[PDB]
């Protein structure tokens, strides 16, 4: 889920990491972010950022 | 010595020239149906923010 989430975004505002053998979405650099609200469309993320 | 009127005709034949019917295929179309209008491959964003 943390692609998902990296893909509704300008794509370097989410960078997903590897902290573990699972992996973590992290907000590398909000500046990048262009509002397009796509987040909004998934129905299960929306709730999360 | 005349022409005199015979036996009337016992039956009649109309001749008509006719072809025949070859079997239902119905090709509708070269290229068939309103094939739908639809996405190029990869795109890419052709735009990014300022900072």
């Amino acid at each position: 889920a943390a692609e998902e989430l990296s893909r509704c975004f300008s794509p370097g505002v989410i960078e997903v990491q590897e902290v573990q053998g699972k992996k973590v979405a992290r907000v590398a650099n909000p500046r990048l972010d262009t509002f397009s609200r796509e987040i909004f469309r998934n129905e299960k993320l929306k709730k999360v950022v | 010595g005349g022409l005199t009127c015979a036996s009337a005709p016992q039956g009649t034949l109309r001749i008509l020239e006719g072809p025949q019917q070859s079997l239902s295929g119905s090709p509708l179309q070269p290229i068939p149906a309103s094939p739908p209008p639809q996405i190029p491959p990869g795109l890419r964003p052709r735009f990014c923010a300022f900072g």
